[PDB]
């Protein structure tokens, strides 16, 4: 069923503010006023910060502050502090209770990173096993956010697709990964296929093509 | 110090039946009702079931009726949630959540909750990764291997037997909806060493008893 | 000072269900009504002997704070001279009344997820109450040709009702608290005062 439109990723310098965004219908976030805001560090269970739209429970800062319009619900943090960076989920209690598909909000602490992406086409053996898997792998990027997509021909696709969540390396950089698992046939039958990987604002893209 | 704990959650297999448990101290729980809300690993977060204050009035999300049942036992202060005919994509960290007497929150938001307990709907059994080389392009080169379907975790992989160590990055792995799990280690090297140096992957999944070789050579 | 106890009507942690509708006696006291009247924001403060102003230098005998839980569609009932199941059946007030009507939305703390069925209304009366009575009698009603005897069951009623509140319901059908003030100026002497009747006695 439905689900209200929250941003994947956002992100903040320090001691600034940043806006989560939290779209939904009219049956839902503009049927009434009953919008919440939770906050999740890893691990841990979500905390109440926003209810009756822009109420906040005991012991929550007015750096959080909720408001609404229309059929979005935005929540807003102002005065950026490290202990903020952490999944945010909107909900909208009209007929039954909604959740949006959360938000991460990162602390930016580093310079930005761009991230390095290596393109694997499937190997011979696994084509003699009447399986095929293209392999995606990002590596030193900072936020630790991406979005990655899959192109076949220069046109999108999006069955078979397996994405990593971002893990924290060594060096406190980023690292995912993502494959495309596919049939034998429909490698050897197209032309090339791309892993495109947005960071930010730039997108980074590789292509393999079939070899003979 | 309000406080609900749950407890119940373990590992089924797809079609069997689970019952968890959530106790509730510190408040007066009989006066408020109280929610199950679910979060799949990695994913978000899901309202699964509420029942009222009076402990009649039930009500489900969609993709959780005709399976999962809510009660509440105001004398004990407690609550139940009885799931059966359990799928792979009820797999997840269970919460309940309610509100507390001080709050100024109604109940309709979840302003109390648990730690959760995991619940883990999974059909699968130990195997042994298969190994498939990540072979070079035709400066520099990239190459590796991609150990797939593997269960359980963990696999452990090194190059060269312990030789090569600079330039390994092994990826976290995937959950595939299937169960299983596949990752991929990657070297990067002078291209002016495909033809004399030889690059082999040392796969271990020990929960299998799986040591596997396989070497990585170009075209 | 010695002043009025109104945060124990208007602050009560629980509020009466309409028709055994609370009352408490103000008495013995001075009492600041523009505090009163700024003190929250009421959806509702209506006064029709009166003005809150003006009443800050007046002196009654007793001063009674009735409290009780209604639909927001039905404070328009508690005035004088009109007509419906709450107006009729629970809470009448005189066309002479002297005094406030005060209500305000109470949706956080009185109707619950699936119905709070613990607040309650007469449904069913032969007769209409007289201006300020209370009925709070359980008899079965009879709703047809045939006696009841005392027996629930066909054209044979419970007479009280739940309000059920919830708060998926719009405004209307939310529940709303209500404390009505109504001064009495009997032939005794006035034991409730306003504040600007202490210049007459410096
Ligand atoms: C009814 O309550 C309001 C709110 O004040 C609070 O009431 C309780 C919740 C208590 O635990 C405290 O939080 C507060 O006392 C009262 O409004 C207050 O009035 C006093 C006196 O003028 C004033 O100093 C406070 O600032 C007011 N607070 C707010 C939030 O407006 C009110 O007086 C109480 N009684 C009546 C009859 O209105």
């Amino acid at each position: 069923q439905s689900v209200l439109t929250q941003p994947r990723s956002v992100s903040g310098s320090p001691g600034q503010s940043v806006t989560i965004s939290c779209t939904g219908t009219s049956s839902d976030v503009g049927a009434y006023n009953y919008v919440s805001w939770y906050q999740q560090h890893p691990g841990k269970a979500p905390k109440l910060m926003i209810y009756d739209v822009s109420a906040r429970p005991s012991g929550v800062p007015d750096r959080f502050s909720g408001s609404k319009s229309g059929n979005t619900a935005s929540l807003t943090i102002s005065g950026l502090q490290a202990e903020d960076e952490a999944d945010y989920y909107c909900c909208s209690y009209a007929g039954s209770w909604v959740f949006g598909g959360g938000t991460k909000l990162t602390v930016l602490g580093q310079p930005k990173a761009a991230p390095s992406v290596t393109l694997f086409p499937p190997s011979s053996e696994e084509l003699q096993a009447n399986k095929a898997t293209l392999v995606c792998l990002i590596s030193d990027f900072y936020p630790g956010a991406v979005t990655v997509a899959w192109k076949a021909d220069s046109s999108p696709v999006k069955a078979g697709v397996e994405t990593t969540t971002p893990s924290k390396q060594s060096n406190n950089k980023y690292a995912a990964s993502s494959y495309l698992s596919l049939t034998p046939e429909q490698w050897k039958s197209h032309r090339s296929y791309s892993c495109q990987v947005t960071h930010e604002g730039s997108t980074v893209e590789k292509t393999v093509a079939p070899t003979e | 110090q309000v406080q609900l704990v749950e407890s119940g959650g373990g590992v089924v297999q797809p079609g069997r039946s689970l019952r968890l448990s959530c106790a509730a101290s510190g408040f007066t729980f009989s006066n408020y009702a109280i929610h199950w809300v679910r979060q799949a690993p990695g994913k978000g977060l899901e309202w699964v079931a509420v029942v009222s204050y009076d402990g009649s009035n039930k009500y489900y999300a969609e993709s959780v009726k005709g399976r999962f049942t809510i009660s509440r036992d105001n004398s004990k202060n407690t609550l139940s949630l009885q799931m059966i005919s359990l799928r792979p994509e009820d797999t997840a960290v269970y919460y309940c959540a309610s509100v507390a007497d001080t709050a100024m929150v109604p109940e309709w938001y979840f302003d109390l909750w648990g730690q959760g307990t995991m619940v883990t709907v999974s059909s699968a059994s130990t195997k042994g990764p298969s190994v498939f080389p990540l072979a070079p392009s035709s400066g520099t080169a990239a190459l590796g291997c991609l150990v797939k379907d593997y269960f359980p975790e963990p696999v452990t992989v090194s190059w060269n037997s312990g030789a090569l160590t600079s330039g390994v990055h092994t990826f976290p792995a995937v959950l595939q909806s299937s169960g299983l799990y596949s990752l991929s280690s990657v070297v990067t090297v002078p291209s002016s060493s495909l033809g004399t140096q030889t690059y082999i992957c040392n796969v271990n999944h020990k929960p299998s008893n799986t040591k596997v070789d396989k070497k990585v050579e170009p075209k | 000072t010695n002043l009025c106890p109104f945060g124990e009507v208007f602050n009560a942690t629980r509020f009466a269900s309409v028709y055994a509708w609370n009352r408490k006696r103000i008495s013995n006291c001075v009492a600041d009504y523009s505090v009163l009247y700024n003190s929250a924001s009421f959806s509702t403060f209506k006064c029709y002997g009166v003005s809150p102003t003006k009443l800050n230098d007046l002196c009654f005998t007793n001063v009674y704070a009735d409290s009780f839980v209604i639909r927001g569609d039905e404070v328009r009932q508690i005035a004088p001279g009109q007509t419906g199941k709450i107006a009729d059946y629970n809470y009448k007030l005189p066309d002479d009344f002297t005094g406030c009507v005060i209500a305000w939305n109470s949706n956080n703390l009185d109707s619950k997820v699936g119905g709070n069925y613990n607040y309650l209304y007469r449904l069913f009366r032969k007769s209409n109450l007289k201006p300020f009575e209370r009925d709070i009698s359980t008899e079965i009603y009879q709703a047809g040709s045939t006696p009841c005897n005392g027996v629930e069951g066909f054209n044979c009623y419970f007479p009280l009702q739940s309000y059920g509140f919830q708060p998926t319901n719009g405004v209307g059908y939310q529940p709303y608290r209500v404390v009505v003030l109504s001064f009495e100026l009997l032939h005794a002497p006035a034991t409730v005062c306003g504040p600007g009747l202490e210049v007459l006695f410096q």
